[PDB]
Protein backbone atom coordinates (compact mmCIF):
# COMPACT_ATOMS: atom_id res chain seq x y z
CA UNK A 1 0.00 0.00 0.00
CA UNK A 2 1.23 3.46 -0.86
CA UNK A 3 -0.69 6.43 1.21
CA UNK A 4 0.02 9.89 -1.13
CA UNK A 5 -0.31 12.61 0.62
CA UNK A 6 -0.17 16.30 -0.17
CA UNK A 7 1.19 19.52 2.19
CA UNK A 8 -0.56 22.41 1.34
CA UNK A 9 -0.48 25.86 3.52
CA UNK A 10 0.88 29.43 2.80
CA UNK A 11 4.76 30.07 2.43
CA UNK A 12 6.87 30.25 5.61
CA UNK A 13 3.96 27.66 7.89
CA UNK A 14 6.39 24.79 8.21
CA UNK A 15 5.46 22.18 5.81
CA UNK A 16 9.00 21.55 4.76
CA UNK A 17 10.08 21.64 8.36
CA UNK A 18 7.37 19.40 9.18
CA UNK A 19 8.23 17.36 6.36
CA UNK A 20 12.03 16.60 7.25
CA UNK A 21 11.47 16.24 10.91
CA UNK A 22 8.93 13.01 9.99
CA UNK A 23 10.86 11.86 7.37
CA UNK A 24 14.71 11.96 9.03
CA UNK A 25 14.02 13.09 12.15
CA UNK A 26 15.88 16.61 12.25
CA UNK A 27 14.44 20.12 12.56
CA UNK A 28 15.79 21.64 9.28
CA UNK A 29 15.54 25.50 9.28
CA UNK A 30 14.80 27.92 6.09
CA UNK A 31 14.10 24.98 3.89
CA UNK A 32 14.79 26.80 0.55
CA UNK A 33 11.01 28.72 0.34
CA UNK A 34 10.28 27.93 -3.31
CA UNK A 35 11.74 24.29 -3.46
CA UNK A 36 9.63 21.19 -3.59
CA UNK A 37 10.47 17.68 -3.44
CA UNK A 38 8.89 14.13 -2.78
CA UNK A 39 9.53 11.91 -0.15
CA UNK A 40 8.98 8.46 0.35
CA UNK A 41 9.66 5.80 3.03
CA UNK A 42 8.55 2.78 4.79
CA UNK A 43 6.47 2.84 7.60
CA UNK A 44 4.45 0.08 10.22
CA UNK A 45 1.27 1.81 10.48
CA UNK A 46 -0.68 -0.37 13.60
CA UNK A 47 0.67 -3.63 12.68
CA UNK A 48 0.96 -3.30 8.93
CA UNK A 49 4.23 -2.42 6.97
CA UNK A 50 3.16 0.49 4.05
CA UNK A 51 4.74 3.22 2.11
CA UNK A 52 4.00 6.98 2.53
CA UNK A 53 4.79 9.01 -0.26
CA UNK A 54 4.81 12.69 0.46
CA UNK A 55 4.53 15.90 -1.70
CA UNK A 56 6.13 19.05 -0.09
CA UNK A 57 4.72 21.74 -2.47
CA UNK A 58 6.06 25.21 -2.96
CA UNK A 59 3.34 26.50 -4.35
CA UNK A 60 4.88 29.61 -6.00
CA UNK A 61 4.44 28.90 -9.03
CA UNK A 62 1.52 26.00 -8.97
CA UNK A 63 -0.64 27.45 -12.21
CA UNK A 64 -4.01 26.22 -12.16
CA UNK A 65 -2.64 22.89 -14.23
CA UNK A 66 -0.15 21.90 -12.04
CA UNK A 67 -2.14 22.23 -8.85
CA UNK A 68 -4.89 20.30 -10.41
CA UNK A 69 -3.17 17.88 -11.05
CA UNK A 70 -1.60 16.97 -7.56
CA UNK A 71 -4.92 17.78 -6.06
CA UNK A 72 -6.61 14.86 -7.77
CA UNK A 73 -3.35 12.74 -7.80
CA UNK A 74 -3.04 13.40 -3.63
CA UNK A 75 -5.22 11.17 -1.67
CA UNK A 76 -4.77 13.09 1.76
CA UNK A 77 -3.96 16.68 2.68
CA UNK A 78 -2.20 18.16 5.36
CA UNK A 79 -3.16 21.79 5.60
CA UNK A 80 -0.68 23.74 7.88
CA UNK A 81 -1.18 27.07 9.19
CA UNK A 82 1.38 28.90 11.64
CA UNK A 83 0.03 29.66 14.94
CA UNK A 84 1.95 33.12 14.61
CA UNK A 85 -0.09 34.21 11.87
CA UNK A 86 -3.31 34.95 11.12
CA UNK A 87 -3.02 35.21 7.74
CA UNK A 88 -1.64 32.20 7.16
CA UNK A 89 -4.67 30.64 9.31
CA UNK A 90 -7.33 32.61 7.29
CA UNK A 91 -5.87 30.89 3.61
CA UNK A 92 -6.50 27.91 4.71
CA UNK A 93 -10.00 27.87 3.40
CA UNK A 94 -8.34 29.08 0.21
CA UNK A 95 -6.67 25.94 0.02
CA UNK A 96 -9.29 23.74 0.76
CA UNK A 97 -11.60 25.35 -1.59
CA UNK A 98 -9.51 24.63 -4.26
CA UNK A 99 -8.57 20.96 -3.33
CA UNK A 100 -12.50 20.65 -3.02
CA UNK A 101 -13.45 21.81 -6.51
CA UNK A 102 -11.08 18.96 -8.10
CA UNK A 103 -11.84 16.27 -5.96
CA UNK A 104 -15.09 16.89 -5.74
CA UNK A 105 -15.40 14.86 -2.62
CA UNK A 106 -16.00 16.40 1.11
CA UNK A 107 -14.97 13.18 2.60
CA UNK A 108 -11.39 13.76 0.92
CA UNK A 109 -9.13 12.96 3.70
CA UNK A 110 -7.40 16.18 5.21
CA UNK A 111 -5.94 17.64 8.79
CA UNK A 112 -5.86 20.78 9.45
CA UNK A 113 -2.46 21.16 11.19
CA UNK A 114 -1.42 24.37 13.34
CA UNK A 115 2.37 24.21 13.59
CA UNK A 116 4.74 26.37 15.82
CA UNK A 117 3.39 25.35 18.96
CA UNK A 118 6.80 26.23 20.58
CA UNK A 119 5.73 29.94 19.54
CA UNK A 120 2.84 30.19 22.20
CA UNK A 121 4.24 33.61 23.03
CA UNK A 122 3.35 34.96 19.58
CA UNK A 123 0.25 33.33 19.04
CA UNK A 124 -1.80 35.22 16.70
CA UNK A 125 -4.53 32.34 16.39
CA UNK A 126 -6.49 31.54 18.87
CA UNK A 127 -6.81 27.40 19.61
CA UNK A 128 -10.87 28.05 20.06
CA UNK A 129 -11.42 29.53 16.24
CA UNK A 130 -9.16 26.55 14.79
CA UNK A 131 -11.02 23.98 17.20
CA UNK A 132 -14.33 25.65 15.49
CA UNK A 133 -13.19 25.68 12.41
CA UNK A 134 -11.95 21.89 11.86
CA UNK A 135 -15.26 21.01 13.31
CA UNK A 136 -17.14 22.72 10.70
CA UNK A 137 -15.25 21.05 8.22
CA UNK A 138 -15.40 17.45 9.54
CA UNK A 139 -11.83 17.25 10.23
CA UNK A 140 -9.54 16.88 13.32
CA UNK A 141 -7.35 19.67 14.14
CA UNK A 142 -3.88 19.07 16.12
CA UNK A 143 -0.91 21.80 16.87
CA UNK A 144 2.54 20.58 16.08
CA UNK A 145 5.99 21.81 16.25
CA UNK A 146 8.44 20.76 13.47
CA UNK A 147 10.97 22.23 16.03
CA UNK A 148 10.09 20.55 19.09
CA UNK A 149 8.86 17.12 17.28
CA UNK A 150 5.43 17.35 18.94
CA UNK A 151 2.61 15.79 17.11
CA UNK A 152 4.44 15.88 14.25
CA UNK A 153 4.11 11.58 13.60
CA UNK A 154 1.05 12.40 14.74
CA UNK A 155 -0.24 14.35 12.07
CA UNK A 156 1.43 11.98 9.31
CA UNK A 157 0.25 8.90 10.81
CA UNK A 158 -3.39 9.99 11.72
CA UNK A 159 -3.80 11.12 7.96
CA UNK A 160 -2.29 7.87 6.98
CA UNK A 161 -4.86 6.49 8.74
CA UNK A 162 -7.59 8.14 7.45
CA UNK A 163 -6.76 7.32 3.80
CA UNK A 164 -6.60 4.19 4.59
CA UNK A 165 -10.03 3.76 5.84
CA UNK A 166 -11.20 6.03 2.87
CA UNK A 167 -9.75 3.23 0.52
CA UNK A 168 -11.66 0.65 2.51
CA UNK A 169 -14.72 2.12 0.97
CA UNK A 170 -14.82 0.10 -1.33
CA UNK B 1 24.83 54.98 -13.49
CA UNK B 2 21.19 54.67 -13.55
CA UNK B 3 18.97 56.76 -16.07
CA UNK B 4 16.32 59.26 -14.42
CA UNK B 5 14.15 60.98 -16.43
CA UNK B 6 13.78 64.99 -15.83
CA UNK B 7 11.12 65.51 -18.14
CA UNK B 8 7.17 63.83 -18.97
CA UNK B 9 7.20 63.84 -22.35
CA UNK B 10 10.94 62.31 -22.49
CA UNK B 11 10.00 59.51 -20.12
CA UNK B 12 6.73 59.20 -22.02
CA UNK B 13 8.99 58.70 -25.77
CA UNK B 14 11.52 55.99 -23.69
CA UNK B 15 8.33 53.89 -22.89
CA UNK B 16 6.65 53.95 -25.43
CA UNK B 17 9.86 52.85 -27.35
CA UNK B 18 10.24 49.66 -25.07
CA UNK B 19 6.22 48.97 -25.22
CA UNK B 20 6.16 48.72 -29.08
CA UNK B 21 8.67 46.17 -29.28
CA UNK B 22 6.74 43.75 -26.13
CA UNK B 23 4.79 42.09 -28.26
CA UNK B 24 2.21 41.05 -25.36
CA UNK B 25 -0.80 38.93 -26.46
CA UNK B 26 -4.69 39.75 -25.87
CA UNK B 27 -4.99 37.52 -23.05
CA UNK B 28 -1.18 39.18 -21.56
CA UNK B 29 -2.63 42.91 -22.06
CA UNK B 30 -5.81 42.16 -20.65
CA UNK B 31 -3.99 40.33 -17.70
CA UNK B 32 -1.92 44.11 -17.44
CA UNK B 33 -5.17 46.24 -17.58
CA UNK B 34 -7.27 43.74 -14.95
CA UNK B 35 -4.01 43.95 -12.89
CA UNK B 36 -4.08 47.99 -13.01
CA UNK B 37 -7.52 48.27 -11.66
CA UNK B 38 -7.43 45.39 -8.88
CA UNK B 39 -3.48 45.53 -8.21
CA UNK B 40 -3.86 46.10 -3.92
CA UNK B 41 -6.39 43.24 -4.04
CA UNK B 42 -3.62 40.50 -6.19
CA UNK B 43 -1.09 41.80 -4.24
CA UNK B 44 -2.38 41.68 -0.85
CA UNK B 45 -3.72 37.83 -1.90
CA UNK B 46 0.06 37.24 -2.52
CA UNK B 47 1.32 39.18 0.89
CA UNK B 48 -1.25 37.14 2.47
CA UNK B 49 -0.12 33.74 1.15
CA UNK B 50 3.84 34.87 0.92
CA UNK B 51 3.36 34.01 -2.45
CA UNK B 52 1.98 30.62 -2.46
CA UNK B 53 -1.07 30.71 -5.65
CA UNK B 54 -2.22 27.18 -5.36
CA UNK B 55 -5.06 28.29 -2.91
CA UNK B 56 -6.48 31.05 -6.04
CA UNK B 57 -9.15 30.45 -7.71
CA UNK B 58 -9.27 29.94 -11.52
CA UNK B 59 -9.90 33.51 -12.68
CA UNK B 60 -7.04 35.30 -10.29
CA UNK B 61 -4.53 32.19 -10.77
CA UNK B 62 -4.30 32.17 -14.45
CA UNK B 63 -4.00 35.81 -14.46
CA UNK B 64 -1.14 35.34 -12.45
CA UNK B 65 0.42 33.21 -14.89
CA UNK B 66 -0.16 35.66 -17.37
CA UNK B 67 1.57 38.29 -15.65
CA UNK B 68 4.24 35.99 -14.58
CA UNK B 69 4.97 34.91 -18.04
CA UNK B 70 4.83 38.31 -20.17
CA UNK B 71 7.95 39.55 -18.26
CA UNK B 72 10.24 36.97 -21.00
CA UNK B 73 8.60 39.82 -23.22
CA UNK B 74 9.50 42.80 -20.84
CA UNK B 75 12.94 44.24 -20.21
CA UNK B 76 14.65 47.21 -19.81
CA UNK B 77 17.47 48.43 -22.14
CA UNK B 78 19.48 50.15 -19.74
CA UNK B 79 19.83 50.90 -15.70
CA UNK B 80 16.89 53.05 -14.83
CA UNK B 81 15.74 54.66 -11.78
CA UNK B 82 12.13 53.59 -10.97
CA UNK B 83 9.90 55.64 -8.13
CA UNK B 84 7.48 54.15 -5.92
CA UNK B 85 4.93 55.92 -3.40
CA UNK B 86 4.02 53.81 -0.41
CA UNK B 87 1.91 53.93 2.91
CA UNK B 88 2.70 53.59 6.58
CA UNK B 89 1.80 49.34 6.21
CA UNK B 90 4.71 49.30 4.28
CA UNK B 91 6.68 48.99 6.95
CA UNK B 92 5.12 46.79 9.10
CA UNK B 93 1.28 46.63 10.77
CA UNK B 94 3.50 48.38 14.13
CA UNK B 95 3.93 51.45 12.10
CA UNK B 96 0.05 51.82 10.14
CA UNK B 97 -1.26 54.12 12.75
CA UNK B 98 2.12 55.12 14.17
CA UNK B 99 3.94 56.54 11.50
CA UNK B 100 3.60 60.05 11.65
CA UNK B 101 3.41 63.14 14.12
CA UNK B 102 0.60 64.85 14.99
CA UNK B 103 1.78 67.67 12.62
CA UNK B 104 2.39 65.87 9.36
CA UNK B 105 5.90 65.11 9.70
CA UNK B 106 7.77 61.66 10.09
CA UNK B 107 8.16 60.89 14.07
CA UNK B 108 12.20 60.53 14.78
CA UNK B 109 11.47 57.32 16.87
CA UNK B 110 9.44 55.19 14.27
CA UNK B 111 12.30 56.54 11.65
CA UNK B 112 14.69 54.71 13.52
CA UNK B 113 12.80 52.00 14.18
CA UNK B 114 12.21 51.63 10.27
CA UNK B 115 15.66 52.24 9.85
CA UNK B 116 16.62 49.21 12.06
CA UNK B 117 14.29 46.94 10.84
CA UNK B 118 15.19 47.54 6.96
CA UNK B 119 18.05 49.35 6.36
CA UNK B 120 21.36 47.37 4.60
CA UNK B 121 19.21 43.96 4.69
CA UNK B 122 17.66 42.45 1.49
CA UNK B 123 13.90 42.71 1.45
CA UNK B 124 11.46 40.35 -0.91
CA UNK B 125 8.01 41.40 -2.06
CA UNK B 126 5.26 39.00 -2.73
CA UNK B 127 3.15 41.35 -4.83
CA UNK B 128 3.85 42.86 -8.01
CA UNK B 129 5.78 46.30 -7.79
CA UNK B 130 3.86 49.13 -9.59
CA UNK B 131 6.12 51.66 -10.39
CA UNK B 132 6.57 54.82 -12.44
CA UNK B 133 9.45 56.45 -14.63
CA UNK B 134 9.52 59.92 -12.75
CA UNK B 135 8.46 61.05 -9.01
CA UNK B 136 5.51 63.33 -10.15
CA UNK B 137 2.60 61.48 -10.18
CA UNK B 138 -0.54 60.92 -7.70
CA UNK B 139 2.19 58.66 -5.56
CA UNK B 140 4.76 61.03 -4.87
CA UNK B 141 2.52 62.20 -1.91
CA UNK B 142 2.61 59.80 0.07
CA UNK B 143 4.81 59.27 3.05
CA UNK B 144 7.01 57.06 2.00
CA UNK B 145 8.97 57.11 -1.80
CA UNK B 146 11.08 54.09 -2.65
CA UNK B 147 14.03 55.14 -5.36
CA UNK B 148 14.80 51.60 -7.16
CA UNK B 149 18.05 50.75 -9.18
CA UNK B 150 17.02 48.47 -12.04
CA UNK B 151 19.48 47.10 -13.83
CA UNK B 152 20.33 46.54 -17.60
CA UNK B 153 18.05 43.36 -18.89
CA UNK B 154 15.96 43.08 -15.58
CA UNK B 155 12.31 42.01 -16.32
CA UNK B 156 10.37 45.54 -16.36
CA UNK B 157 7.60 46.29 -18.68
CA UNK B 158 6.15 49.82 -19.35
CA UNK B 159 2.59 49.32 -19.07
CA UNK B 160 1.08 52.76 -19.53
CA UNK B 161 -0.05 52.70 -22.70
CA UNK B 162 -2.86 49.99 -21.98
CA UNK B 163 -2.73 50.68 -18.05
CA UNK B 164 -6.78 51.89 -16.67
CA UNK B 165 -5.12 54.92 -15.62
CA UNK B 166 -2.53 56.44 -18.27
CA UNK B 167 -0.55 59.30 -16.95
CA UNK B 168 1.17 57.58 -14.17
CA UNK B 169 4.18 56.63 -16.45
CA UNK B 170 4.15 53.07 -14.94
CA UNK B 171 7.01 50.80 -15.02
CA UNK B 172 5.55 47.52 -13.61
CA UNK B 173 8.03 44.83 -11.90
CA UNK B 174 7.35 41.05 -11.30
CA UNK B 175 6.05 39.44 -8.10
CA UNK B 176 8.59 38.01 -5.38
CA UNK B 177 11.28 39.87 -6.08
CA UNK B 178 14.33 40.98 -3.50
CA UNK B 179 16.03 44.16 -3.39
CA UNK B 180 18.31 45.75 -1.07
CA UNK B 181 18.27 48.85 0.81
CA UNK B 182 20.94 50.96 1.08
CA UNK B 183 19.95 54.47 1.72
CA UNK B 184 17.19 55.55 4.12
CA UNK B 185 16.51 59.19 5.33
CA UNK B 186 13.80 61.86 5.61
CA UNK B 187 13.10 64.79 3.06
CA UNK B 188 14.14 68.04 3.45
CA UNK B 189 10.55 68.35 4.22
CA UNK B 190 10.78 65.84 7.59
CA UNK B 191 7.64 64.89 5.74
CA UNK B 192 8.63 61.81 3.95
CA UNK B 193 11.05 58.79 4.44
CA UNK B 194 13.07 58.53 1.13
CA UNK B 195 14.46 54.61 0.66
CA UNK B 196 17.00 53.99 -2.21
CA UNK B 197 17.38 50.74 -2.91
CA UNK B 198 19.34 48.04 -5.93
CA UNK B 199 16.33 45.86 -7.41
CA UNK B 200 18.26 42.32 -7.59
CA UNK B 201 15.77 40.11 -9.05
CA UNK B 202 12.71 37.84 -9.37
CA UNK B 203 12.33 34.46 -8.05
CA UNK B 204 9.82 33.76 -10.80
CA UNK B 205 11.03 32.88 -13.95
CA UNK B 206 8.78 30.70 -16.36
CA UNK B 207 10.79 28.75 -19.51
N1 LIG C 1 2.43 53.04 -5.66
C1 LIG C 1 2.98 53.54 -6.76
O1 LIG C 1 4.09 54.39 -6.65
C2 LIG C 1 2.41 53.19 -8.11
C3 LIG C 1 3.17 53.36 -9.27
C4 LIG C 1 2.62 53.11 -10.52
C5 LIG C 1 1.29 52.69 -10.61
N2 LIG C 1 0.53 52.52 -9.47
C6 LIG C 1 -0.89 52.09 -9.61
O2 LIG C 1 -1.51 52.05 -8.33
C7 LIG C 1 -2.17 50.82 -8.11
C8 LIG C 1 -1.38 50.00 -7.10
O3 LIG C 1 -1.30 50.74 -5.90
P1 LIG C 1 -0.19 50.35 -4.83
O4 LIG C 1 1.14 50.44 -5.48
O5 LIG C 1 -0.43 51.10 -3.59
O6 LIG C 1 -0.60 48.80 -4.66
P2 LIG C 1 0.16 47.74 -3.74
O7 LIG C 1 -0.54 46.45 -3.84
O8 LIG C 1 1.61 47.62 -4.03
O9 LIG C 1 -0.03 48.33 -2.26
C9 LIG C 1 -1.30 48.50 -1.67
C10 LIG C 1 -1.10 49.10 -0.27
O10 LIG C 1 -0.28 48.25 0.51
C11 LIG C 1 0.94 48.87 0.86
N3 LIG C 1 2.05 47.90 0.74
C12 LIG C 1 2.92 47.72 -0.30
N4 LIG C 1 3.77 46.72 0.01
C13 LIG C 1 3.45 46.25 1.24
C14 LIG C 1 3.98 45.24 2.03
N5 LIG C 1 5.01 44.51 1.61
N6 LIG C 1 3.40 44.99 3.27
C15 LIG C 1 2.32 45.72 3.72
N7 LIG C 1 1.80 46.73 2.92
C16 LIG C 1 2.36 46.98 1.70
C17 LIG C 1 1.07 50.06 -0.08
O11 LIG C 1 1.86 51.10 0.45
C18 LIG C 1 -0.39 50.44 -0.30
O12 LIG C 1 -0.87 51.20 0.79
C19 LIG C 1 -2.24 50.11 -9.44
O13 LIG C 1 -3.47 50.46 -10.00
C20 LIG C 1 -1.09 50.71 -10.24
O14 LIG C 1 -1.44 50.80 -11.60
C21 LIG C 1 1.08 52.77 -8.24
N1 LIG D 1 9.97 28.06 15.97
C1 LIG D 1 9.54 27.27 14.95
N2 LIG D 1 9.96 27.57 13.69
C2 LIG D 1 9.57 26.81 12.63
C3 LIG D 1 8.70 25.66 12.86
N3 LIG D 1 8.47 25.08 11.66
C4 LIG D 1 9.14 25.81 10.73
N4 LIG D 1 9.80 26.83 11.32
C5 LIG D 1 10.62 27.87 10.66
O1 LIG D 1 9.71 28.71 9.92
C6 LIG D 1 10.26 29.06 8.65
C7 LIG D 1 9.43 28.46 7.51
O2 LIG D 1 9.55 27.04 7.57
P1 LIG D 1 9.37 26.11 6.27
O3 LIG D 1 9.40 24.69 6.73
O4 LIG D 1 10.42 26.45 5.25
O5 LIG D 1 7.92 26.62 5.80
P2 LIG D 1 7.27 26.25 4.36
O6 LIG D 1 7.52 27.40 3.43
O7 LIG D 1 5.81 26.05 4.60
O8 LIG D 1 7.88 25.00 3.75
C8 LIG D 1 11.68 28.51 8.67
O9 LIG D 1 12.53 29.54 9.20
C9 LIG D 1 11.63 27.36 9.65
O10 LIG D 1 12.89 27.10 10.26
C10 LIG D 1 8.29 25.40 14.26
O11 LIG D 1 7.54 24.43 14.49
N5 LIG D 1 8.74 26.23 15.22
MG1 LIG E 1 8.92 24.71 1.99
Amino acid sequence: ALHKVIMVGSGGVGKSALTLQFMYDEFVEDYEPTKADSYRKKVVLDGEEVQIDILDTAGQEDYAAIRDNYFRSGEGFLCVFSITEMESFAATADFREQILRVKEDENVPFLLVGNKSDLEDKRQVSVEEAKNRAEQWNVNYVETSAKTRANVDKVFFDLMREIRARKMED
Amino acid sequence: TYQEFTNIDQAKAWGNAQYKKYGLSKSEKEAIVSYTKSASEINGKLRQNKGVINGFPSNLIKQVELLDKSFNKMKTPENIMLFRGDDPAYLGTEFQNTLLNSNGTINKTAFEKAKAKFLNKDRLEYGYISTSLMNVSQFAGRPIITKFKVAKGSKAGYIDPISAFAGQLEMLLPRHSTYHIDDMRLSSDGKQIIITATMMGTAINPK
